[PDB]
C-alpha cells in the first residue's frame, strides 16, 4: 500500500486444499477399505 | 454514559453537565448524536433559561448527524449569546446560511410588491446592518456599497 | 584505507543526482503546476510524491548512510529564498554545496539543528507561496528518518515535526481558503504526517488529546474543502477506535455519509476491511463477509511483503463465523506460510465436528490468537461449527433421525438435540420436521423454488448492478 | 470589490451549466440523425441490382 499501520503489524499446494479433506476424513483409505471385503 | 443524568429535573445538574460537555464537545461530538431528545427536554423546559445555550449544543448535534437547516431554525431562538461570537470558523458558517437566508426573503418581499408580508425576524435582519457597522469601521469603501447590492 | 577511501567519494553524488532531481524536478514542476492548474488538484506530481516517498520509504529517503554525512536535509530547507525566476539559484546553490560534501570535512547538520532549520522557510522572509513543498521539507527530511526508531531524545524531534508542521497546518487553516487546491495536494501529506502522528505514538503512548485534535480537523474540513481529506481523517479514526475500546463501533453511522468519493482506489478499500472488523464484533456475518471480500478484491499492487498478507490473514476471519469455508491454503503465500501455520490446522478444525480435535487446536495454537486478539469468536465458534456439520449431514440426507445424528456429532444426549434443532429452525437454518416419541427426526425434501422465481428475480439486482457501471464508465470517459 | 466578482463568476458558471443541456439534447437529437442516417445508406439502393465481376 503501503500507508497506515498497514506495514506496523499445478500444483500440490492446489490440490492439497482437497488433500487435506482426505486427512481428517477417511484416510485415503486402501487398508480399511481392503478390510471391509472379509467383513460382511 | 452521563445521558442517564438528565433525567433528574433539579437544574443545578443541568450546568455542570454542560460544563463537561462543552469543553470535551469537540472529542465527545459523537456522543452527542444520541442526546437529541433528552436535550429537547431542557429547551422545551419553561423553568429552565439556558435554552439559548441548549439551542447552541442543540445545533452542534443535528451539524454532526448531517442536519443544517434546522441548526438555523435553533439559531434564531438562541437570543444574543448566539450572534455574539465572532470568533473563529463558526461565525463564517452561519453568516452564510443566515444571510443567504435573508438575501433570499428581502428578493422575495420586493415580489410582493407591497402588502402581504412575510415575518422577518428581527435577530437575521439585525446582524445584516450590526456587522455591516464593522465595514465602516473598517474603512474599506470596496465591500461597502456590496452589502447594499446584496440585500437589493 | 586507499581502497576503501577511493570508494567513499563516488557514492554521495548519487543523492546528488537522483535525489536533487527527486524534489527539483518535482518540486519545480509542481511549482507551476500549483501556481495554475490546479485542476482538479492533478498536480500530478502529488500522486507522483506517493511514487516517491513510498519508493524512499525503502531506500535512499533522504539518509541513507549511502556514505555520507546526511546533509541534504539542510541543504533544501535553507535559502528557500524565494523570488521570481531566481528560484533556479536557490538549485544552483543546492548543487553548489553538493562540493561541500565531497572536498572539506563533511558536518552532520541534522537533529539538534533541525529546529531553526524548519523554521527558515519563514526565516527566509518569505516562503513566500508553496507550504506543501515546505510541509515536505518538514516531513521528507524528518518522517523517513523515523523510521530509525532509535527512540532517544530524537522521537521529540519527531514531536518537533508534528509541531512546526503544525504549525504548517496553522498556515493551512489561515491562508488561502479560496479555491485553494494545495489541500486537495496536502490532503495526501496532511494524511501522511497524520499516519505519522499515531504511528509516533504508539511507541510512547496512545494518544488521548490527538483524539480530540482529530475530531478538529475532522470537522472542520465540512463543508467547506472536503475532498479525500476526511476520509483519510475518518481512517485515522476507525483504525485505533477500533484497537481501542469503546463504543466507536456504531459510531459510524452518525459519521457516514460514506464518505463519498472513496478516494484514493485501494486506500478506501482498506476501509471496509476496518468496519469489516467492527461490524464481526457487531455478530452480524452477512455484512461483513461482503465487506472482507470486497476488500481483498479491491486492493491491489503489494508486494512487499506480508503486510497485504497480515491484513488478509484475519481478513477470512469473518468466514470462520459464517459456517461456510473452504481450506484457506488457496490463500497462503510462501511467506505468509510459515506466519498462518496455527491459524491454518484451525479452519482445518471447523470443517469437522469433532471436540477433541477442535479443543486440541485451541490448546496449541491458543498463543498465536493472543497477538490477533480474535478470542471473542471461540466460544460462538463451537455453535458455529455444530451448524456445518449438521448442514453437511441434512444436506447429504432426506431425513435424519436424532438418534443417528446424535453420536455422529457427539451432542451425546436426546435432550439437547432437541434444543438445537428448536434453535435451528428459530434461525431458519433446517427444514426438517420432528416426530416426537423416543424421538426421531422424519424430514423432506425441499423445493418449489425452481426456475421462475429466483434466478429472475435476483437479476434485478444484477442488472441494477451493471447498469449503474455503464454510468461509471461514462462518468470515468468525461474527464479526459 | 471582491464580492463584486463573486456576482460575476457564476454567471458563466451557470452560463456554462445551461450549456451542458445545449450540447447533451442536440448531441442525441443529432445521434437519432445520424441513426436516420444509418437508414439512408442501407435504403439505397434497394431494388433493383446487377451482377458484376470484381477486378
Amino acid at each position: 500500500m503501503s500507508e497506515k499501520k498497514q506495514p506496523v503489524d499445478e500444483d500440490n499446494w492446489d490440490d492439497d486444499n482437497v488433500e487435506d479433506d482426505f486427512s481428517n476424513q477417511l484416510r485415503a483409505e486402501l487398508e480399511k477399505h481392503g478390510y471391509k471385503m472379509e467383513t460382511s | 454514559g452521563i445521558i442517564s443524568l438528565l433525567d433528574e429535573d433539579e437544574p443545578q445538574l443541568k450546568e455542570f453537565a454542560l460544563h463537561k460537555l462543552n469543553a470535551v464537545v469537540n472529542d465527545f461530538w459523537a456522543e452527542i448524536s444520541e442526546s437529541v431528545d433528552k436535550i429537547e427536554v431542557l429547551y422545551e423546559d419553561e423553568g429552565f433559561r439556558s435554552r439559548q445555550f441548549a439551542a447552541l449544543v442543540a445545533s452542534k448535534v443535528f451539524y454532526h448527524l448531517g442536519a443544517f437547516e434546522e441548526s438555523l431554525n435553533y439559531a434564531l431562538g438562541a437570543g444574543d449569546l448566539f450572534n455574539v461570537n465572532d470568533n473563529s470558523e463558526y461565525v463564517e458558517t452561519i453568516i452564510a446560511k443566515c444571510i443567504d437566508h435573508y438575501t433570499k426573503q428581502c428578493v422575495e418581499n420586493a415580489d410582493l410588491p407591497e402588502g402581504e408580508k412575510k415575518p422577518i425576524d428581527q435577530r437575521l435582519e439585525g446582524i445584516v446592518n450590526k456587522m455591516f457597522q464593522r465595514c465602516l469601521d473598517d474603512h474599506k469603501y470596496k465591500q461597502a456599497i456590496g452589502i447594499a447590492l446584496e440585500t437589493r | 584505507p586507499p581502497g576503501g577511501g577511493e570508494q567513499e567519494p563516488p557514492p554521495p553524488p548519487a543523492p546528488q543526482d537522483v535525489e536533487m532531481k527527486e524534489e527539483a524536478a518535482t518540486g519545480g514542476g509542481s511549482t507551476g503546476e500549483a501556481d495554475g492548474k490546479t485542476a482538479a488538484a492533478a498536480a500530478e506530481h502529488s500522486q507522483r510524491e506517493l511514487d516517491t516517498v513510498t519508493l524512499e520509504d525503502i531506500k535512499e529517503h533522504v539518509k541513507q548512510l549511502e556514505k555520507a554525512v546526511s546533509g541534504k536535509e539542510p541543504r533544501f530547507v535553507l535559502r528557500a529564498l524565494r523570488m521570481l525566476p531566481s528560484t533556479s539559484r536557490r538549485l544552483n546553490h543546492y548543487v553548489l554545496y553538493k562540493a561541500v560534501q565531497g572536498f572539506f570535512t563533511s558536518n552532520n547538520a541534522t537533529r539538534d539543528f533541525l529546529l531553526p532549520f524548519l523554521e527558515e522557510p519563514m526565516d527566509t522572509e518569505a516562503d513566500l507561496q508553496f507550504r506543501p513543498r515546505t510541509g515536505k521539507a518538514a516531513s521528507t527530511p524528518l518522517l523517513p528518518e523515523v523510521e530509525a526508531y532509535l527512540q532517544l531524545l530524537v522521537v521529540i524531534f519527531m514531536m518537533n515535526s508534528k509541531r512546526y508542521k503544525e504549525a504548517q497546518k496553522i498556515s493551512d487553516d489561515l491562508m488561502q481558503k479560496i479555491s485553494t487546491q494545495n489541500r486537495r495536494a496536502l490532503d495526501l501529506v496532511a494524511a501522511k504526517c497524520y499516519y505519522y502522528h499515531a504511528r509516533v505514538y504508539e511507541f510512547l503512548d496512545k494518544l488521548d488529546v490527538v483524539r480530540s485534535f482529530l475530531h478538529a480537523r475532522l470537522r472542520t474540513a465540512t463543508l467547506r474543502h472536503d475532498a479525500d481529506g476526511q476520509a483519510t481523517l475518518l481512517n485515522l479514526l476507525l483504525r485505533n477506535y477500533l484497537h481501542y475500546s469503546l463504543y466507536d463501533q456504531a459510531e459510524k453511522l452518525v459519521s457516514k455519509s460514506v464518505f463519498p468519493e472513496q478516494a484514493n482506489n485501494n486506500e478506501w478499500a482498506r476501509y471496509l476491511y476496518y468496519t469489516g472488523r467492527i461490524k464481526a464484533i457487531q455478530l452480524e456475518y452477512s455484512e461483513a463477509r461482503r465487506t472482507m471480500t470486497n476488500a481483498l478484491r479491491k486492493a491491489p499492487q503489494h508486494t512487499a511483503v506480508g503486510f497485504k498478507q497480515t491484513v488478509h490473514k484475519l481478513l477470512i476471519v469473518v468466514e470462520l463465523l459464517l459456517g461456510e469455508i473452504p481450506d484457506r491454503l488457496q490463500f497462503r503465500q510462501p511467506s505468509l506460510k510459515r506466519s498462518l501455520m496455527p491459524y491454518f490446522l484451525l479452519t482445518q478444525a471447523v470443517r469437522t465436528g469433532n471436540l477433541a480435535k477442535f479443543n486440541q487446536v485451541l490448546d496449541q495454537f491458543g498463543e498465536k490468537f493472543q497477538a490477533d486478539g480474535t478470542y471473542t469468536l471461540i466460544i460462538r465458534l463451537r455453535h458455529n461449527v455444530i451448524k456445518t456439520g449438521v448442514r453437511m449431514i441434512s444436506l447429504s440426507y432426506s431425513r435424519i433421525s436424532l438418534a443417528d445424528i446424535a453420536q455422529k456429532l457427539q451432542l451425546d444426549s436426546p435432550e439437547d438435540a432437541e434444543f438445537i434443532v428448536a434453535k435451528a429452525i428459530r434461525d431458519g437454518v433446517i427444514e426438517a420436521s420432528i416426530n416426537h416419541e423416543k424421538g426421531y427426526v422424519q424430514s423432506k425434501e425441499m423445493i418449489d423454488i425452481y426456475s421462475t422465481r429466483e434466478p429472475q428475480l435476483a437479476f434485478h439486482q444484477r442488472i441494477s448492478f451493471c447498469l449503474d457501471i455503464h454510468n461509471m464508465s461514462v462518468k470515468a470517459m468525461r474527464f479526459p | 470589490d471582491l464580492y463584486s466578482r463573486y456576482k460575476k463568476l457564476q454567471q458563466e458558471l451557470e452560463f456554462l451549466e445551461v450549456q451542458e443541456e445545449y450540447i447533451k439534447d442536440e448531441q442525441k437529437n443529432l445521434k437519432k440523425e445520424f441513426l436516420h442516417a444509418q437508414e439512408e445508406v442501407k435504403r439505397i439502393q434497394s431494388i433493383p441490382l446487377v451482377i458484376g465481376q470484381f477486378l
